[PDB]
């Protein structure tokens, strides 16, 4: 009943965060945890990898664009 | 079978045959035209 | 209808509704529909003109041989002396069809739109269908039916191979295409494209 | 329009004499570049209507080219002519003192004064009779100066190109060369290509 | 690169041979032969085990370069 | 500039006489019939034909006697840049467009990496004969401004 912050689910995500590779990049989000004392709570997966290999990280939602 | 398929279109054979073919047209070219400098069509 | 290859599916790109359709299209060009618009209105004009050309290149050449005219040959023509000079009516040419091909052009990019002749206000013009124009191009109220755009397009097919081959045969040959006629009929294996190279 | 089918831009919603919505390189978007490319119009037509027949006279009648006219400023002792008449004064000193000091002093005195409207049309003394007594008639004029105006911009490109094809010439000799033989005579032998 | 180009150009109008430059120069064997082997005669022979020249110090001067930029490697 | 044509400068001439000129000499050291003496004679004739083509289109030539292309934009020089430039234009942008379609077409799959190590030749010989459409296709795409993208970067 408390609205779960983030979008649902395989919402396809623009990074609004300047400092990552991902700077104006198309991600898909895959969970955000409901918890309200957390600081990255939504993660997202890529189909590009980055320098150091990995594949996913997490934001807030402010640096993130809701795309469809 | 369709095993060797897949692997011969694996780019280095693919690759190699696409260069032997071309290098072969135009050698052939060179010695149908032999040294062919300008363009004396037009 | 008339698939070209009677096992081959045509594709969605032509399905029938335009005249001429046999879904020959082996290179999938105009499987966008405005490029397919746009190819249909190239092929139209092209094929008049084709038209035009193939019947002023073949009739004079045989009224000519024919003894009843006398005319040059279509290639040479150019150096003839006229009343007019070459540059006086290439000039008159441009600016003329700088008129007409830019009334056409605009309206296929909007239909309907440049219908009237700008100088008078009636005897303008009787709303028309896209590639095929109105009244004062149709005077004699020919009825634009099916089996007319069809004919239209074959022979207008037809008319550019000929005049490609026309030109390609002058090229190797610079003679009149009705004499590699006579002399084919002379001898269909001795004249052919394979001796005379 | 001057276009047909073509729609006309947004700030061209005719609103203007002249406006047939011709501005295909949009530097009328800006209302200021807008106003200024009007007032600039109006000067270039004003002036080459004005300047068109200073050349027309003197080409036909007792005078000799539009080239020479000037021809007494290459030399020393140039001295102009009035048909005919070397007036006293009429050296290159004195004609060129009194362009500089009219010029400059009367259209920096008539430009410093932004009403806007009198910069394109001054009016002031120069409409005490009233022939903007009617409005419709107003504007009407304002559309005849534009497009006539206009022309004699294209008349003096005109005068320019063909001056430089045929060096040393005169407008009226070379129309009635041209058209004492249509078809031989004309823009052909500049032009193949 | 342009001070080669300067100094073979005008290594040659002195000598009134320009014609060499323009045929020799095209091919970069061209270059390696006539601008580089050949103006180096004088040079590499400035002292030699029958004894020196006023040339001296640059054939030195010359090997020192040689040496100088390969420690750089 | 003065560069006569070699079917009328000199330099032209020598050089063509000197070659054949060492060929010949080279020539007489084995049997009349030899087949490497056959060659040798081939390639003399070969070499003399040359000079005689150069000789036939207008080839201005050099003040050494040597050919030396007129790319000023003339098109009386044009079978030198002209015409073979822009027929290797054509040839470029064939290969470029259809790689490009290629890519694009692939793109829509589950990883397209191993289709870009190991080609669809399916799906590349039934793209590949596209290329007499590349001048317009291309076209229309600019029109239609399907060409170039404005703001996605990473990603895709
Ligand atoms: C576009 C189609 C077209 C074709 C196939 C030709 C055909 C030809 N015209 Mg040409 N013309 C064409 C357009 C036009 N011509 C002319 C008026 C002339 C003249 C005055 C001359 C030619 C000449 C030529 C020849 C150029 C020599 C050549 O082919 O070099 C490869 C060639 C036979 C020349 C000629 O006939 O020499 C044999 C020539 O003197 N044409 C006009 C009106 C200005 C044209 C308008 O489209
Ligand atoms: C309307 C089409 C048409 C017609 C009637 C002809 C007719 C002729 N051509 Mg020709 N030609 C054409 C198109 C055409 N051509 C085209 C498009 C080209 C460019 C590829 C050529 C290139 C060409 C050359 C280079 C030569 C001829 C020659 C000839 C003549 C001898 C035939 C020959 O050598 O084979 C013709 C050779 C071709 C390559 C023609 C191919 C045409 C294609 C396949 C379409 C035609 C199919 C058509 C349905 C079948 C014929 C229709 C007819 C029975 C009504 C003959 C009068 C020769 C000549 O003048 O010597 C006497 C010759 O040297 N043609
Ligand atoms: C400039 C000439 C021209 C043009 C614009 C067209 C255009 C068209 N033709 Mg067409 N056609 C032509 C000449 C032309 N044709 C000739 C000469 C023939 C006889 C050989 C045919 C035979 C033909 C058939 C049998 C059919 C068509 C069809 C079509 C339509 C769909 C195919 C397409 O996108 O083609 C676009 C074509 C081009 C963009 C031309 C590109 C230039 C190429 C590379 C030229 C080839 C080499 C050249 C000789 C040099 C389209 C409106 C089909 C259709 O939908 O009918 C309604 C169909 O069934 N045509
Ligand atoms: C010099 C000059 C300047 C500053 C302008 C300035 C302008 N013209 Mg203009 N114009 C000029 C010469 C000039 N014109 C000439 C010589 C012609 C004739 C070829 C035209 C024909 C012309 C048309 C047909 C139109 C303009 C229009 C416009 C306005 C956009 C702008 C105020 C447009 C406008 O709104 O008219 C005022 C318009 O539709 N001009
Ligand atoms: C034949 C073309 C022509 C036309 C139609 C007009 C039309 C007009 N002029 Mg005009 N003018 C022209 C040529 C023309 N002028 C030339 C060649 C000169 C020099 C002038 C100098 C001029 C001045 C100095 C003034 C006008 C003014 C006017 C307007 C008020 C009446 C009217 C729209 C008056 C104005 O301001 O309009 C309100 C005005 O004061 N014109
Ligand atoms: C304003 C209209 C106008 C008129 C009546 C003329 C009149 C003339 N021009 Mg001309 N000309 C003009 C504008 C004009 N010019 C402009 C603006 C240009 C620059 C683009 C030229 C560029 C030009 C050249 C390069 C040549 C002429 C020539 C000629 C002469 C005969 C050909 C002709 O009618 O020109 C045609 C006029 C136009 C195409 C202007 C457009 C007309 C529209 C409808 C207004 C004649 C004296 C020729 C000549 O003297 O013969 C050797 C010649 O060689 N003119
Ligand atoms: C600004 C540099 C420039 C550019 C863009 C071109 C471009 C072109 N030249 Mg050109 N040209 C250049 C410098 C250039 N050239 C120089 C330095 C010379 C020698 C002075 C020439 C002499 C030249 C001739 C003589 C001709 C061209 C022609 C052409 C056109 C074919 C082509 C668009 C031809 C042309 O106008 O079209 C056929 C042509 O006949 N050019
Ligand atoms: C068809 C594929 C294709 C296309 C359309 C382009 C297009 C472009 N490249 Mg490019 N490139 C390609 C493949 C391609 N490239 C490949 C495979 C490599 C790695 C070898 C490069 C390496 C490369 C560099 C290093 C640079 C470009 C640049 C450019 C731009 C300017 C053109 C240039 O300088 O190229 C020059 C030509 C080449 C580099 C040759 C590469 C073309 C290859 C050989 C074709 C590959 C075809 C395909 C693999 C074979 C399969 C065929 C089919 C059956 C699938 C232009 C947007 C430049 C740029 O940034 O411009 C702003 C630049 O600096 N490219
Ligand atoms: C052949 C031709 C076009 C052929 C194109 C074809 C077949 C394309 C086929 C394909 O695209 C499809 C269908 C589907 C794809 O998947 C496969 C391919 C194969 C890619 C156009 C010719 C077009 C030919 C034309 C338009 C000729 C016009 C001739 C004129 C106007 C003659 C003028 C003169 O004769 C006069 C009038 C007087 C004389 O004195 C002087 C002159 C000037 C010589
Ligand atoms: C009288 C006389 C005689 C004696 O003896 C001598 C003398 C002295 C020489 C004389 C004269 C003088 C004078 C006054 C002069 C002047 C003139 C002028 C002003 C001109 C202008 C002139 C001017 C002109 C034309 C102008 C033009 C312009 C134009 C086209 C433009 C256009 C455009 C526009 C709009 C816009 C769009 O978007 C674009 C464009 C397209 C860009």
């Amino acid at each position: 009943k408390p609205p779960p912050r983030g979008p649902k689910r395989g919402t396809k995500v623009k990074i609004l965060r300047r400092e990552s590779y991902w700077y104006n990049g198309t991600g898909s989000v895959v969970t955000v945890d409901q918890d309200p004392n957390t600081r990255y709570p939504v993660v997202v997966r890529f189909a590009k990898v980055n320098y150091a290999g990995v594949s996913t990280n997490n934001y807030a939602l402010d640096e993130i664009k809701e795309v469809a | 079978m369709r095993d060797i398929k897949t692997y011969l279109s694996v780019a280095p054979v693919l690759s190699t045959l696409w260069f032997g073919a071309l290098a072969g047209l135009l050698i052939e070219i060179n010695r149908l035209f032999p040294d062919a400098l300008s363009f004396p069509f037009f | 209808k008339g698939s070209w290859l009677p096992g081959l599916q045509s594709p969605a790109y032509l399905d029938g509704s335009l005249a001429g359709d046999n879904g020959f299209d082996p290179l999938a060009l105009a499987e966008d529909p405005e490029d397919l618009r746009w190819f249909v209105q190239a092929e139209l004009v092209n094929g008049r003109w084709a038209m035009l050309g193939v019947a002023g290149m073949l009739i004079p050449e045989v009224l000519t041989k024919a003894g009843l005219l006398n005319a040059p040959e279509w290639y040479d023509a150019g150096k003839e002396t006229y009343f007019a000079s070459s540059s006086t009516l290439f000039v008159i040419e441009f600016i003329l069809f700088h008129y007409v091909e830019i009334r056409r052009w605009q309206d296929i990019k909007n239909p309907g739109s440049v219908n009237q002749d700008p100088i008078f206000k009636s005897y303008s013009l009787p709303p028309h269908e896209c590639g095929y124009p109105g009244s004062v191009f149709n005077p004699l109220n020919f009825a634009p039916t099916l089996e007319n755009k069809e004919k239209e397009l074959a022979n207008g097919r037809l008319a550019m191979l000929a005049f490609l081959g026309f030109l390609v045969q002058h090229n190797v040959t610079g003679k009149g295409p009705f004499e590699n006629l006579q002399q084919h009929l002379a001898d269909p294996w001795h004249n052919t494209i394979i001796q005379t190279i | 329009e001057w276009f047909p089918g073509q729609p006309r831009p947004a700030h061209l919603d005719g609103s203007s004499p002249g406006d047939f919505g011709f501005d295909p390189l949009g530097l009328a978007t800006v209302p200021e570049n807008f106003e200024r490319f009007k007032e600039s119009e109006i000067y270039h037509c004003r002036w080459a209507m004005l300047c068109v027949p200073g050349v027309l006279v003197p080409e036909a009648l007792g005078l000799g080219n539009w080239v020479k006219a000037q021809e007494w400023a290459a030399l020393p002792d140039g001295q102009a002519t009035y048909l005919g008449n070397p007036v006293p004064w009429g050296n290159l000193p004195t004609i060129l003192a009194i362009e500089f000091l009219a010029i400059a002093f009367a259209e920096q005195q008539r430009t410093m004064e932004k009403d806007p409207e009198k910069k394109k049309y001054p009016g002031g003394a120069f409409d005490p009779l009233g022939f903007s007594k009617d409005p419709a008639k107003f504007e009407e004029l304002k559309l005849k100066e534009i497009k006539n105006g206009r022309l004699a911009m294209l008349a003096f490109v005109g005068f320019c190109v063909q001056q430089s094809a045929y060096p040393g010439t005169g407008p009226l000799e070379n129309l009635a060369t041209h058209l004492a033989d249509p078809w031989h005579n004309n823009i052909g032998d500049i032009v193949i290509p | 690169w342009v001070t080669f180009y300067w100094h073979w150009k005008h290594i040659t109008l002195w000598q009134g041979n320009v014609s060499q430059f323009n045929e020799s120069s095209t091919y970069l064997m061209g270059w390696l032969r006539d601008y580089l082997w050949l103006n180096s005669s004088q040079l590499i022979n400035g002292y030699n085990p029958f004894g020196m020249n006023s040339l001296s110090v640059w054939a030195w001067m010359f090997l020192f370069g040689h040496l100088v930029w390969a420690t750089g490697f | 500039a003065g560069l006569t044509p070699c079917k009328e400068s000199k330099a032209f001439a020598k050089r063509e006489k000197q070659s054949v000129k060492k060929l010949n000499s080279s020539l007489k050291k084995y049997a009349p019939d030899s087949a490497p003496a056959l060659a040798i004679q081939a390639t003399i004739d070969k070499t003399k034909r040359r000079f005689e083509n150069y000789g036939k289109f207008g080839l201005l030539c050099g003040s050494d006697g040597l050919p030396h292309l007129i790319v000023s934009g003339d098109q009386r020089h044009w079978g030198e840049f002209i015409t073979p430039g822009v027929l290797f234009l054509y040839i470029a942008g064939w290969i470029g467009w259809v790689g490009r379609s290629y890519l694009i077409a692939v793109s829509g799959e589950k990883k397209p990496a191993m289709r870009e190590i190991i080609i669809d030749v399916e799906l590349a010989a039934r793209i590949i004969p596209r290329g007499f459409i590349w001048p317009v296709a291309a076209y229309r795409e600019l029109i239609n401004g399907d060409l170039v993208v404005d703001d996605a970067d990473i990603g895709y």
